[PDB]
């Protein structure tokens, strides 16, 4: 069994060169080709080539046959992928795919790099509470939330009462907005009759911010 | 009742891109022809684009290939992409209800779309105080100069909406320096330049400019 | 390609009377026309689908007429509400083409303007450019002539006009003449005049200031 | 023995595009001569076929579709084409074998102060598949409101009346226009020798 | 460059029920002497990566249930899944080694189909801290509601509201098959005060009329 993977998130300004990591480990390595596979977000998989490790031989799709290099290192059993000049139209999550033979299907995945390129600076998120009401409540179920708004980059992870609370809630995608900064809500499904006994407290992080607010919801 | 409301107008460069949305009340967009139509400046109407009830969407010749029309069922919004966009597109672009690719029987409020490589520039506002020469009779004329913005529009309004009577805005015009001027006056009488104090509101959105100008009597 | 040429270009009529605009088109398209209105600053309205069909909320007294090539529409009951820019446009044959438009304009009495001037702020002087707005209020008809003599001297090429549209209460015009000058030129001069020529007036009538 | 392709062709009447004909064809043989050799067709498109040698050929059947379009519709009977007639009315497959064949018929099909009696569909929610036939005159539901089967605010009947007139231009005529498709099991159809 | 063209875009099949999907290519992607079509057929869950399924069109990957089947030969090709269960909600790509470039289908959507519920509406104002900030932002949650298509619409004082909105929906749930849906209502506060009700109208399969949810400022 043959296992891959790939290196970290990558955050990028436009312009600038990036070169994502893809290792490989198991039995079998000298028979597998390296692929790459590129998914914009909401899209479908785009191939754009292969890699032989050991002599490095390197097959381009048309598509991107001189915006990207293909190497590998055999030595270590590492593939790379280059950019010289990156672009905003760059930003997706690329896979690296592995197969034991040229026009064979690929078998062994990595789990992904998401690399984001944009003109955006590292703006740490707004959270606002989404208080409980008349307007939030049918019958013995209460609609309550937080707003997490003008962050970047990905991710933000979000968490009631310290992770306990976990049934009932619902962490919307988040949404790029028009000022280039990103957007999102989670809300949660709770009994009425809990309102004023319980303390619902959402928990917002932003690693890239290195952001950690406590916001507490209550009816107003 | 059916509403058509735009969004999306604004400056952009030659060759750069932009959108724009149209949300629909009244009726089904999915299951209705709608089409944009443009407007340039002193020009007349010409039609853009349309989209069947089945989806199939038409272009005209001038905008085929660098004009997208699309629509979102779920928000009830017509699109149109504008990539490549030229210096002859800049227009006043209508969204329009089409009866089966035949005619326009609904029409909203349209959106102003600016193509040019000049910048956005905020507007100076001037008081236009009221004087012996400026006053006929019992009648006094007052107003403000809003000068040197970029792009268009810009909105004028007296006392914050309570001045409505004899006011005169007049359309922009563009000068020699690129840039558009625009005046708007106001009719009151001659004894409450006093005792009445008068306050002009120009708004330029495009500059995200509000000044609050007050003019005073010489 | 189909054109449609509207004729007349603009007209003006006093209320109550009957507005007849025609529609030609290149080749005949078979009742495929219709009839928008747009008053300013708004979005064009549905009149009349096909060559005669009435559109809903529309009053009886507008009706098209015509079929081919020519096509009419006939406003009855001029009402001061009317009086916008009107276009026809064909559906026989793809792409869908407009007119021209027809201005419609409302018909009054004759009203000598109301001839004010603005010396420039002190304010923008401190910027280095200085403004002359001179304001002709509430006049009709519509044609006027405008004419800035500084010191005596006529002047050209330093000015622009603008005109309001009509009226909702008076049915009016409204201009305003500017003069832009650089603060250094503003200071060279001492009388500013704005001459202004309108039928309502019997001779010309001349607003000046002097600087300071 | 003889296919019956002047019932086809020099039929009195043809149907509108909505409720397009088709003839099945099938155990006779056929003559094309007198289709391929005659000089009265504005258009003879044939797609992977060649009607020159359909006189030597056997098929299992041969399909006749029959109606009246405008002559700026002629062009949406292809595949591939988009269009109020190619989406909602009579719809090609890409994969298409077969000529289409129209001819101009205002002589038979306009009548003065116009016919009123060719139509076709104007809104449709979907686009037709290829050779799918709607007959369904149900008031199209422009708004979330139902219709019930009325006429008015966002309730449009589906379909429009063509109402060809002598006077139009050549576009606005009515053309009738034949669609022969071609199936290739036994082999019921055959030319002469 | 071998196209691939999938269908439908969009699967909706019970538990327990049949889902079928088509693959159909520009050329054969037949190999004819070794007799095997070079057609492979992933599942791609939401958040993961793609997993292979089928290869040669035919044999099954190691570890792969049974219910999982493919089936054709030249240009067509067809994924069954039999007995359709919860995990199996993913897309679906059909992807062609025979030639480079490699090429994948469009994707198919495969979703479990359940009875229509309606939406639960709620709506929240913007929060007093949010205003002191300079902007309100007002919330309308569609929530546990099937099938996914739903029309939000936006109308302040009864004025239909434009390019001032966004949405986000959910995966589908992993227990009830529904979806929640948020549309989030962005204006400054000087917009904002100048108004009064904010309505929400939300229309769905599950309503018999358009429902509305507001507030007055
Ligand atoms: C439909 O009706 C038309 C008439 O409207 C028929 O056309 C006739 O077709 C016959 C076929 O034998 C023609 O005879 C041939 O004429 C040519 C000379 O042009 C000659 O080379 C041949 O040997 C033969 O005699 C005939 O002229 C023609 N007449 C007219 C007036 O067009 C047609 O056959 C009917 N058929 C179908 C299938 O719809």
């Amino acid at each position: 069994q043959m296992q891959l993977v790939q290196s970290g998130t990558e955050v990028k300004k436009p312009g600038e060169s990036l070169k994502i990591s893809c290792k490989g480990s198991g039995y079998g390595l000298i028979t597998y080709w390296i692929g790459w596979v590129r998914q914009m977000s909401g899209k479908g998989l785009e191939w754009m080539g292969i890699i032989y490790p050991a002599d490095s031989e390197t097959r381009y799709s048309p598509s991107f046959q001189g915006q990207v290099t293909i190497s590998a290192d055999k030595s270590i059993n590492t593939a790379y992928l280059q950019w010289s000049s990156l672009k905003a139209s760059d930003t997706a999550i690329y896979y690296c795919a592995g197969g034991s033979g040229i026009f064979t299907p690929m078998d062994v995945w990595g789990q992904g790099t998401t690399v984001t390129v944009s003109s955006a600076s590292t703006k740490g998120p707004s959270v606002f509470p989404l208080a409980p009401s008349s307007k939030s409540t049918s019958g013995g179920t209460a609609a309550l939330g937080c707003l997490v708004k003008d962050y970047f980059p990905e991710p933000v992870t979000v968490s009631w009462n310290s992770g306990a609370l976990t049934s009932g809630v619902h962490t919307f995608p988040a949404v790029l907005q028009s000022s280039g900064l990103y957007s999102l809500s989670s809300v949660v499904t709770v009994p009425s009759s809990s309102l004023g006994t319980q303390t619902y407290i959402c928990n917002v992080n932003h690693k890239p911010s290195n952001t950690k607010v406590d916001k507490k919801v209550e009816p107003k | 009742q059916v509403q058509l409301v735009e969004s999306g107008g604004g400056l952009i460069q030659p060759g750069g891109s932009l959108r724009l949305s149209c949300a629909a009340s009244g009726f089904t967009v999915s299951s209705n022809y709608m089409s944009w139509v443009r407007q340039a400046p002193g020009k007349g109407l010409e039609w853009v684009s349309v989209i069947y009830s089945g989806g199939s969407t038409f272009y005209a010749d001038s905008v085929k290939g660098r004009f997208t029309i699309s629509r979102d069922n779920s928000k009830s919004t017509l699109y149109l992409q504008m990539n490549s966009l030229r210096v002859e597109d800049t227009a006043v672009y209508y969204c329009a209800r089409d009866f089966g690719d035949f005619y326009f029987d609904y029409w909203g409020q349209g959106t102003l779309v600016t193509v040019s490589s000049a910048s956005t520039k905020g507007p100076s506002v001037f008081p236009l105080a009221p004087s012996s020469k400026s006053t006929s009779g019992g009648t006094a004329a007052l107003g403000c100069l809003v000068k040197d913005y970029f792009p268009e529009p810009v909105t004028v309004s007296w006392n914050s909406g309570a001045l409505t009577s004899g006011v005169h805005t007049f359309p922009a015009v563009l000068q020699s320096s690129g840039l558009y001027s625009l005046s708007s006056v106001v009719t009151v009488p001659s004894s409450s330049l006093g005792t009445q104090t008068y306050i002009c509101n120009v708004n330029h959105k495009p500059s995200n400019t509000k000044v609050d100008k007050k003019v005073e009597p010489k | 390609e189909i054109v449609l040429t509207q004729s007349p270009g603009t007209l003006s009529l006093s209320p109550g009377e009957r507005a007849t605009l025609s529609c030609r088109a290149s080749q005949s398209v078979s009742s495929y026309l219709a009839w928008y209105q747009q008053k300013p600053g708004q979005a064009p309205r549905l009149l009349i689908y096909g060559a005669s069909s009435r559109a809903t909320g529309i009053p009886d007294r507008f009706s098209g007429s015509g079929s081919g090539t020519d096509f009419t529409l006939t406003i009855s009951r001029l009402e001061p509400e009317d009086f916008a820019v009107y276009y026809c446009q064909q559906y026989g044959s793809s792409p869908r083409t407009f007119g021209q438009g027809t201005k419609l304009e409302i018909k009054r009495t004759v009203a000598a303007p109301s001839v004010f001037i603005f010396p420039p702020s002190d304010e923008q002087l401190k910027s280095g450019t200085a403004s002359v707005v001179c304001l002709l209020n509430n006049f009709y008809p519509r044609e006027a002539k405008v004419q800035w003599k500084v010191d005596n001297a006529l002047q050209s090429g330093n000015s622009q006009e603008s005109v309001t549209e009509q009226d909702s209460k008076d049915s009016t015009y409204s201009l305003s003449s500017t003069l832009t000058l650089s603060k250094a030129d503003y200071e060279k001069h001492k009388v500013y005049a704005c001459e202004v020529t309108h039928q309502g007036l019997s001779s010309p009538v001349t607003k000046s200031f002097n600087r300071g | 023995n003889l296919c019956p392709f002047g019932e086809v062709f020099n039929a009195t009447r043809f149907a509108s595009v909505y409720a397009w004909n088709r003839k099945r064809i099938s155990n006779c043989v056929a003559d094309y001569s007198v289709l391929y050799n005659s000089a009265s067709f504005s258009t003879f498109k044939c797609y992977g076929v060649s009607p020159t040698k359909l006189n030597d050929l056997c098929f299992t059947n041969v399909y006749a579709d029959s109606f009246v379009i405008r002559g700026d519709e002629v062009r949406q009977i292809a595949p591939g084409q988009t269009g109020k007639i190619a989406d909602y009315n009579y719809k090609l497959p890409d994969d298409f074998t077969g000529c289409v064949i129209a001819w101009n018929s205002n002589n038979l099909d306009s009548k003065v102060g116009g016919n009123y009696n060719y139509l076709y569909r104007l809104f449709r929610k979907s686009n037709l598949k290829p050779f799918e036939r709607d007959i369904s005159t149900e008031i199209y539901q422009a708004g979330s409101t139902p219709c019930n089967g009325v006429e008015g605010f966002n309730c449009y009947f589906p379909l429009q009346s063509y109402g060809f007139q002598p006077t139009n231009g050549v576009g606005y005529q009515p053309y009738r226009v034949v669609v022969l498709s071609f199936e290739l099991a036994p082999a019921t159809v055959c030319g002469p020798k």
